[PDB]
RNA sequence: AUGGUAGGAUAGUGGCCUACCAUGGUUUCAACGGGUAACGGGGAAUAAGGGUUCGAUUCCGGAGAGGGAGCCUGAGAAACGG
């Protein structure tokens, strides 16, 4: 279940839930707003805010628990040799218990108070 | 033009698809791969093996060699009915009468080098083929001519010019990064019939390719994930990576400190440097005092 | 030295550089080189503070004796020769422009606002770029609108939102102010906000957001800016 | 029945590997055989290290050569299909600020044959100075040249605008008096440059056929002379 | 002495510690200033110039409050018995965020008996309450970091509080 | 070393540190590793009104005040003004 730890935990919020609205138009899902996970550093019901950079990208990795790692790339053009090349960077982002997240799975992701030292982006919408 | 275009495009995934089942061969043989590592190296040190265990030892071994000439018989016919099937063996007479046979132990070893002498030739005559073929394509011959030859070498040239160098690519494949050690090892290096562990030759890891394969698997099976769901993208791929080395032979206290180290701290060796007999006592005395204890 | 000074090279190895101010030190200018440098108007730096110390010259109704006063975008500038009044507007060539406004236009000032927010004792409030807060605002200006200030108070004159279809001028970027300054708005990869902007000259070419300088409508716009 | 062109290559690429898991079998009947001469199972093992090659460096470059149009006959058979069953159911930018976008295009290539040849065309009186009152120090330097006037009248019209003089330090006038009173010299002689056509900088960059944007189509040259 | 800074680690594959600068006064890592329980000791700690940190050395008293009415008085400490993150912390008594402490909170009954006017069977409340007023042994949590408040505050536990709290105390 | 949560510390996110967990993360599209008076690169900067492509303008790679170690005040700082 939830409490699976040696503290309970339930976020400030600064309705039992507060919901909080993205903006950059986006939208919670239900599963999201009528839950019972806590997850204060999800982006969603949470202390932290979603705002600034946003980019897409292709769910490479799914192993381990609550973050995932994100297959970004472009055919990169190499002027010289005058090549789109595929380049890919997987940068590892977080994962909210609000979707079912596995590998492939075209997501969307945005800067999220970045968590811990590799952690920069986070999810928000599925696809 | 439409339906010819894509025809052949039924036949690259297809060839595609049939790529990746054999790839499922090569996941499921690598038990075997590692098992056989482990195995005694020498006569002598079988004979030992066999001695412990010696009526469970005599059926398994009969077992191991059942369904290894069952599976070396059927990989050989897989191998000719491909061969046929591809256009790669013009003898279609003799590699029919090879399905029928049944063959021992050296006749799948000599129709081993059959059918990999009549896939070198396919070989030469394919890569020689589509080197040129790409190298006109991309119009590339009229401005590189003069300038990078020796990058520019044909894929079968490319292929032959490692193959000048059989000695440094067989260094590679005695690299135990595995750290496995082989049944009877140690006893069989003190007797002779055979210490840095990272190049051993008894030992055969070819992890190093398998590796890149296992790369060039997780390459392939991502290019073939698009539609469902392909063979075997990461599962057992990357375990098996990790199960070999252990997952990865460490510990989380060792890291931390929260582990006892047995190593040696180089500044503090003799600050508080020993003295001379402290005990005031002679200790033989105080050895009635700790078996005969004034507490006890 | 940048080329938005529209400086010679002569006459100067260290530039005057701005102080702190209301507005981005970038297109930051300070005083002495509006007056000494650009309008050509004193000569040197002593009579220039000798300009600010007798207060015949003022910067948006107040006084503001400082050499090194930073003058933002379409600054309202007074000055006592002939009762003349003067505001900066921003050229397509990659320079500044000062140019005569009579004093009706000159009392008011149209300016983007920056951000909104609820202040203390629960009232809201609007800041600008040019660093006026203005309190009780519009409830219905959002993000990148535009308000007039009134110059005797800091309240609201006139007001109007950022759309697809009005003169929004471009101001930032690697464009500098093309003059018609609208075709329609959309988003992007990563952000950046695509404002597309077609001139006279009917051309389209995109920028972001923090460039919206909604400046009015086909036909009048609020402010005067003058013919080349 | 005709069946279907199989890739070369990639039989090539499947017969290979599929020598692969043959080769490695013998690998576990060697180490299987209690009574093997060669612990080592060396055969096998340049066997191996053989077809890795024609895998590594053999199919793969020439298979990501060939990426592109490989895809483009998979994508093809995948839109019949979606066809034929709709008929049966039937990145990054900059806008950076820079400076070298409104610099005159005019002094990398001010070219004075061009602009006299004009000069002598175009019947422009030219504002040509008295006779006396060129010369610079009654001798040594030279009588005038066309570029120490162009100098000359806009550092005075920085005079009569800004109002304001300047000075002749010495860092300035090691170069900006020295070598231009040396060149002044040894390049204009009697009024008139000369040492400008024993110089080799090539006139044709800012020329050809009269400007840029010149030919990719015969329209191009049709409205120009229409 | 302490580094907080962010150069020390390593790269996310790993990279071998490039050495570009020492420690300047920008990533003062302090020191970790743990309390304990006695008289109230306060020190003021002046960083970026003007913001005046406030470490408590030694507390007695918190501002505790209870949900289900929502008030809080000055109750005397105790002592701790439990902590989420560590089991020697309790051991010292020094009392950080999230600490489980123990306060004999009479003002709570006096507010009680004020309020009500009806003794604890020696509207209402749940019953596991009930076993420790006759104790005077109450539980509350740290709500504030006293490390830089200056300050102690918590709430008492409620209901399924108690119920997670008492299972990890046993 | 990677994440989870909690705590400490920070002006502040933070494995920055600690506690207890889960074992992971980056790679053939090259992770890691060998060469650079990197007095070499940087539109950094006008130009050079023809000295072939620059004669010239500047940013530039750090540490330190006899040497390690710790402290101190200031919106400035682990100061060569203790």
């Amino acid at each position: 279940t939830v409490q699976s730890e040696r503290a309970f935990q339930k976020q400030p919020h600064i309705t039992k839930r507060w919901y909080k609205n993205a903006g950059l138009g986006f939208k919670t899902p239900k599963t999201a707003i009528e839950g019972s996970y806590i997850d204060k550093k999800c982006p969603f019901t949470g202390l932290v805010s979603i705002r600034g950079k946003i980019l897409t990208g292709t769910v490479v990795s799914t192993k381990m628990h609550r973050t995932i790692v994100i297959r970004r790339a472009y055919l990169h053009y190499i002027p010289k040799y005058n090549r789109y090349e595929k380049r890919h960077k997987n940068v590892p982002v977080h994962v909210s218990p609000a979707f079912r997240v596995q590998v492939g799975d075209i997501v969307t992701v945005g800067q999220c108070r970045p968590i811990s030292k590799t952690v920069r982006f986070n999810v928000v919408k599925v696809s | 033009s439409v339906q010819r275009d894509a025809s052949k495009g039924y036949s690259i995934l297809q060839q595609t698809k049939l790529f990746d089942n054999i790839i499922d061969l090569r996941i499921k043989l690598q038990k075997a791969v590692i098992a056989a590592n482990k195995l005694p190296l020498t006569t002598e040190s079988w004979e030992e093996a066999k001695m412990d265990d010696s009526e469970e030892t005599k059926r398994l071994l009969k077992e191991n060699e059942k369904l290894f000439n069952n599976l070396f018989n059927r990989l050989i016919n897989f191998r000719i009915k491909f061969q046929l099937g591809d256009h790669i063996t013009q003898n279609e007479e003799v590699a029919k009468h090879k399905l029928s046979k049944k063959r021992s132990l050296k006749e799948l070893y000599q129709e081993t080098n059959s059918l990999d002498s009549e896939l070198k030739e396919y070989r030469t005559a394919v890569l020689n083929k589509w080197s040129t073929k790409v190298s006109s394509a991309s119009g590339n011959a009229a401005l590189s001519s003069n300038k990078f030859k020796a990058i520019n070498l044909p894929a079968d040239v490319q292929v032959e010019n490692q193959l000048s160098d059989m000695s440094r690519l067989m260094k590679r494949t005695k690299l135990n990064r595995r750290n496995i050690t082989p049944l009877y090892f140690q006893k069989d290096c003190a007797n002779g019939r055979l210490i840095d562990i990272t190049e051993n030759p008894y030992v055969f890891d070819d992890e190093d390719f398998y590796r890149v394969l296992l790369n060039d698997l997780i390459d392939k099976k991502i290019s073939n994930a698009h539609n469902s769901e392909s063979a075997a993208i990461t599962i057992t791929s990357t375990n098996a990576r990790s199960n070999n080395k252990l997952k990865k032979n460490i510990d989380t206290k060792a890291s931390k400190g929260r582990k006892l180290n047995y190593s040696v701290q180089d500044p503090i060796a003799n600050y508080e440097a020993p003295i001379t007999s402290g005990y005031k006592w002679s200790d033989d005395q105080i050895d009635e005092f700790f078996a005969g204890l004034l507490g006890q | 030295a940048p080329h938005h000074w529209l400086l010679d090279k002569l006459s100067g190895c260290y530039a005057p550089r701005p102080s702190a101010g209301p507005h981005k030190l970038r297109e930051s200018l300070p005083l002495i080189v509006f007056l000494r440098n650009r309008l050509k108007y004193a000569l040197n730096g002593r009579e220039v503070k000798a300009i600010l110390m007798q207060r015949h010259v003022k910067v948006d109704g107040k006084v503001r004796t400082d050499t090194t006063y930073p003058a933002g975008f379409m600054d309202v500038i007074t000055l006592d020769a002939t009762n003349e009044n003067f505001r900066l507007v921003y050229d397509v060539k990659g320079r500044f422009a000062v140019h005569r406004i009579t004093d009706e236009e000159a009392s008011y000032k149209l300016g983007k606002v920056k951000k909104v927010q609820l202040g203390k004792k629960g009232v809201p409030y609007v800041v600008t770029h040019d660093g006026r807060t203005i309190r009780y605002p519009d409830p219905n200006i959002k993000v990148n609108d535009t308000v007039k200030i009134d110059l005797a108070s800091g309240k609201i004159t006139d007001f109007i939102k950022f759309d697809a279809g009005k003169l929004v001028y471009v101001t930032g970027g690697r464009n500098l102010g093309r003059i018609g300054t609208i075709v329609h708005k959309e988003r992007h990869d990563g952000g950046f906000d695509l404002v597309h902007i077609k001139d006279s000259l009917d051309n389209t070419f995109v920028t972001r957001l923090n460039n919206v300088f909604v400046i009015g409508e086909q036909g009048k716009p609020y402010i005067s800016l003058p013919k080349g | 029945k005709k069946p279907a062109e199989k890739v070369s290559l990639l039989s090539l690429k499947n017969g290979s590997m599929l020598g692969y898991i043959n080769s490695l079998l013998m690998l576990i009947g060697n180490r299987l055989d209690d009574e093997c001469k060669d612990p080592s199972a060396m055969d096998a093992r340049e066997r191996s290290i053989q077809h890795r090659v024609v895998l590594e460096r053999g199919v793969k470059p020439l298979e990501k050569k060939l990426a592109y149009q490989l895809d483009k006959l998979t994508r093809a058979y995948v839109k019949m299909e979606k066809e034929y069953k709709d008929a049966e159911k039937r990145t990054h930018f900059e806008d950076r600020f820079d400076a070298r976008e409104h610099k005159d295009r005019s002094n990398k290539s001010r070219m004075q044959a061009m602009e006299e040849y004009i000069r002598e065309s175009s019947d422009q009186p030219d504002w040509s100075a008295s006779i006396g009152a060129d010369i610079v120090n009654h001798g040594r330097g030279g009588i005038k040249s066309l570029r120490d006037t162009e100098k000359e009248r806009r550092v005075t019209s920085f005079e009569e605008d800004n109002f304001t003089r300047l000075n002749i330090t010495n860092k300035a006038e090691k170069r900006k008096q020295k070598q231009r009173e040396r060149n002044a010299r040894m390049n204009v002689i009697g009024g008139e440059d000369f040492g400008i056509f024993s110089s080799k900088r090539k006139l044709e960059d800012s020329t050809s056929r009269r400007g840029a944007k010149k030919t990719r189509s015969a329209w191009d040259r049709a409205q120009r002379r229409l | 002495g302490i580094s907080r800074d962010s150069r020390h680690k390593r790269s996310a594959t790993g990279a071998k510690r490039a050495q570009f600068r020492k420690k300047r006064k920008f990533e003062l890592g302090r020191q970790p200033a743990n309390t304990k329980i006695g008289a109230k000791r306060i020190h003021s700690v002046r960083t970026r110039g003007g913001n005046k940190k406030y470490r408590a050395l030694r507390i007695e008293t918190g501002n505790f409050s209870w949900a289900s009415e929502g008030i809080s008085k000055k109750t005397r400490i105790a002592g701790v018995v439990y902590h989420p993150s560590n089991n020697e912390l309790v051991r010292t008594n020094t009392l950080t965020k999230a600490a489980i402490v123990q306060i004999d909170a009479t003002p709570f009954r006096q507010w009680f008996e004020a309020h009500y006017g009806q003794t604890l069977g020696k509207a209402k409340i749940e019953s596991s309450v009930e076993s420790q007023f006759s104790a005077g042994r109450l539980y509350a949590c740290i709500s504030s970091r006293p490390g830089q408040s200056g300050r102690c505050d918590g709430y008492i536990l409620e209901g399924e509080e108690l119920a997670f709290y008492l299972r990890r105390l046993t």
